[PDB]
């Protein structure tokens, strides 16, 4: 679940707020956009 | 005795407390806002942020005006008129208070003005115009703000002892006032009087005005006001007394004159501190610490789960924005959204001429939290835009995590420095690294161009500059 | 004659020019530079952005120092003498015009003086200072610069009708100045003109100045400059003739007065035209389109691939920050490296009084573009600082995708207003959310907090607005 690690240090505004509303850790998301950025639609794939 | 219920009372408005009121009120919950004086607003807008803005603006355009004269643009003496500067001070202020006033009653955001203090887990009694309101609430919302700090050993009651209050309300322009604390506001009410004609004395216990900003940045800003104040550094005020003729202040330290010196005025802005012990929060059972804080978690709730509390009383840094900020997210959790207030950065600027303006990690907090970092520099004797307009000894920081070549953070000195905080602020929050800062096309000739130029110099790239990294 | 051989050579040393020179030289390329002025910088420096920003500062502190009286702070009237100005604005460009050329000694990148014309695929012959210099090249670039637009039955010869490079030598302040284009370059010029003491006429042949700005920025703009400007919109020039008293000047149009008019000074400022038909470049194969640019694709080079161009001799928009950037990858290029000039936005600011500044979409673009989109703004009636400052008429606009939220471009009017784009534009780069700006926390009170401000519009959380996005 959540921890506030170095994806979430890196993480944009959006993701974070994402990433804690629904309890993800974000070192286990991964980012496909550019230089490995992590989108909006990285967590919501994630979530399910 | 009235007596009111309500779903959400805010204790204080102040930038937090009417922002976290006028969101629960969007987010359709009953809301009222508890307020001892007779306007919305605060400290920011009533004795802060605002009218000392408006008196810098003035300070600023004089300067520049007078900058004008070596150029061939020769106005004459300015003929002053406190009275009216004052005025206008105040038509700004009653501007914008009316218009909070207004969104008040546009949102029925109920506001009753009196003195607030708990008497139960969900009961809030006000003393004010109107006697006693009984206020029994769902949820309170804690922003209660600080106040300044006051030595004992000053005769504070003389009325030639001023805070930042007293300062804002203009009521002369002495011949030679003292300011105690190299502080933001201390030396942002010096760059004021001023520009009015006080001589002005500066007295800092450290070796560096404006402590938490970088060295580098404040050597630039020291050697500009260095002219226009005389600046005591590692020297301590050891006993102030008040005659009939001035306030004799005597000070101990490298720079102190050896006898009392004899003031007009002397502004004692030494800091402030919060007012969380003056609520009786803790019949509510809220934990007030040692220092009147209230401590909070990151949706800014106290112990007590229907509690939270905001801005300046939940501790540093105590600036406007974090608390308007940190009242959405308490409005919106209350709400039931889940949100959690947890910036990567607060920008912090000084108005002061040039300004001294950062955000993100400084140089000594990189050092102490032992961060591998680098720094990349740009100076504005290279800007043309800041050449042709006079301000060619100002300089833009930014400071990269060494491997990972993000940016964490940066700092600006220069007129309208504070300005350029925006972009360096979402680079961080966005998670850029110096080649997406080099590589976004930034407006020519501009002064927040060198920005970019300064990740270029990190990249290597820049041909404004000698380039040491070919 | 004079033989030298280079790795590079560039030929014109403005922004483009300057920039991808000292670019190769860092990259370890031998390189030459030909300016046919006496200076490096081109016309950004010497005749253009630094000398039109420098007056424009001035006329800017008188005016705010005029507005001062009303709140309490009477300055006297300011006494003016024009050639001290001119002195001043030489000395801002010396000290930037020296840098460039001790830059150019510390990077050892030879400046040949004079005119540069191509004679064959690897060969280009300077006539200058020193006479004929023929260069032989393994790579040029191209970065010879654009010019300003005159027409045929203006007699430009008379001193009082200028372009703008005459309207930066201050020669005299006209008592009636007409301004010909409402384009950034005319319209600044009248707001320094204006300030000096000229009454200022403005004919524009479209319906707004600026036409490339949205229509909801230049109408605040629009209110403000028509307090100080004769402004003729949808209006032609149609003869310009030169007598003792004046210059009489005929219009046709809405507001054309139905007798030419006399003015003191004409400025003609209706745009600029690329300089690549000047060059001989046919002789070393290079196509030079009938617009006279010579286009290039996206690493820079033309139909012959030695042979790169940048800046405003390729193409819209002219702007100094543009070819600054493809002096950059063209230099990398020629060096090896697989670099690419696509930039998703390029910023365009007008220095006027407010200044218009956007950057991204406008509007205008989006609907072309067939893009939906919501836009967000934020007025500065609401903002303490700009009230505080004196500047409360101003606007901060961003767009955003209405499907992503992702912001796509942002415009501001407003005192300062140009200084705001940096991070707009950067936000636009990084394809921010309209979330990640709005939670950036912005520094209060500043201008520049209206971004996030105007973010949160679009959120529906904003506070120091009425919230329309508020529950029921
Ligand atoms: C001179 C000066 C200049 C400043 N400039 C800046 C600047 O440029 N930028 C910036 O970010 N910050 C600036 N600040 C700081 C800024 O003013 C504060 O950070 C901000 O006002 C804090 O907001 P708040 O809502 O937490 O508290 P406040 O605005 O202090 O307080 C809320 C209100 O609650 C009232 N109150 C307190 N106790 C009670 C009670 N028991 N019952 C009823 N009402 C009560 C207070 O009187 C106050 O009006 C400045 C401060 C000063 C003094
Ligand atoms: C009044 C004014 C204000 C402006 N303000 C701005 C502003 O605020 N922001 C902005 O971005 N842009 C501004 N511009 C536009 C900006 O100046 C140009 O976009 C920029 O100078 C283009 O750079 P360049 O290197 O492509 O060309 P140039 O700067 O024109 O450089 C080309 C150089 O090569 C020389 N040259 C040409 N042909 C030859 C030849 N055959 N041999 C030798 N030398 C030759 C030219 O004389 C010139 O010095 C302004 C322009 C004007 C006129």
């Amino acid at each position: 679940e959540f921890a506030e690690n170095d994806a979430y240090v890196h993480a944009t505004p959006l993701i974070r707020r994402l990433a804690r509303e629904f309890g993800v850790n974000l070192a286990k998301v991964k980012g496909t956009g550019r230089k490995g950025r992590i989108l909006r639609e990285d967590v919501q794939a994630y979530v399910k | 005795s009235t007596e009111i219920k309500t779903q959400v009372v805010v204790l204080g408005a102040g930038p937090a407390g009417y922002s976290a009121a006028f969101r629960c009120a969007d987010l359709g919950l009953e809301t009222v806002i508890v307020e001892r004086y007779n306007t919305l607003g605060g400290v920011c807008l009533n004795v802060g942020c605002i009218p000392s803005k408006a008196l810098l603006h003035v300070a600023k355009v004089i300067e520049e005006a007078k900058a004008l004269a070596e150029h061939g643009i020769v106005f004459g003496e300015p003929k002053t008129d406190i009275d009216k500067i004052r005025t206008w001070k105040e038509k700004v202020i009653n501007q914008l208070t009316g218009g909070l006033a207004g969104m008040a009653k546009g949102r029925k955001v109920k506001v009753v003005n009196g003195l607030g203090k708990f008497t139960g887990a969900n009961t809030l009694e006000v003393e004010g115009e109107n006697g006693k309101t009984v206020i029994n609430f769902d949820n309170a919302i804690i922003a209660a703000g600080s106040r300044p700090i006051q030595l004992p050993f000053i005769p504070h009651e003389d009325p030639r002892i001023w805070d930042s209050t007293d300062a804002l309300e203009l009521k002369e322009v002495p011949e030679r006032l003292l300011v105690m604390g190299g502080g933001i506001i201390g030396l942002e009410m010096g760059t004021v009087y001023h520009a009015l004609g006080s001589q002005i004395d500066v007295v800092e216990m450290f070796d560096q005005v404006i402590p938490a900003a970088d060295k580098d940045i404040v050597k630039v800003f020291t050697k500009r006001i260095s002219k226009k104040f005389n600046l005591m550094l590692e020297t301590k005020v050891t006993a102030v007394e008040a005659k009939e003729d001035g306030i004799y202040v005597t000070m101990e330290g490298k720079k102190a004159p050896a006898e009392p010196q004899r003031y007009d005025a002397v502004l004692v802005a030494i800091g402030r501190v919060p007012n969380g012990k003056n609520l009786d929060a803790g019949k509510a059972g809220v934990e007030v610490d040692d220092r009147g804080f209230i401590r909070v978690d990151k949706q800014l709730r106290t112990n007590v789960p229907h509690i939270f509390a905001i801005g300046d009383i939940v501790g540093q840094p105590m600036l406007a924005h974090k608390g308007v900020h940190e009242g959405h997210v308490a409005a919106e959790v209350i709400a039931g959204k889940k949100h959690y207030f947890d910036p990567k950065v607060i920008p912090s600027i000084a108005y002061t001429e040039p300004e001294v303006a950062w955000v993100g990690l400084t140089e000594k907090e990189a050092k102490e939290k032992g961060i591998s970092y680098e720094t990349a520099t740009f100076p504005w004797a290279a800007s043309g835009r800041a050449i042709a307009s006079d301000c060619a000894d100002g300089m833009t920081k930014l400071i990269f995590d060494k491997e990972s070549h993000r940016v964490i953070g940066g700092a600006i000195v220069g007129t309208n420095g504070g300005e350029l905080l925006g972009e360096i602020g979402l680079a961080i929050e966005m998670g850029c690294d110096a080649e997406d800062i080099a590589l976004t096309i930034h407006a020519h000739p501009t002064l927040h161009e060198s920005v970019g130029l300064a990740a270029e110099v990190f990249e290597g790239s820049i041909t404004d500059l000698p380039n040491p990294k070919a």
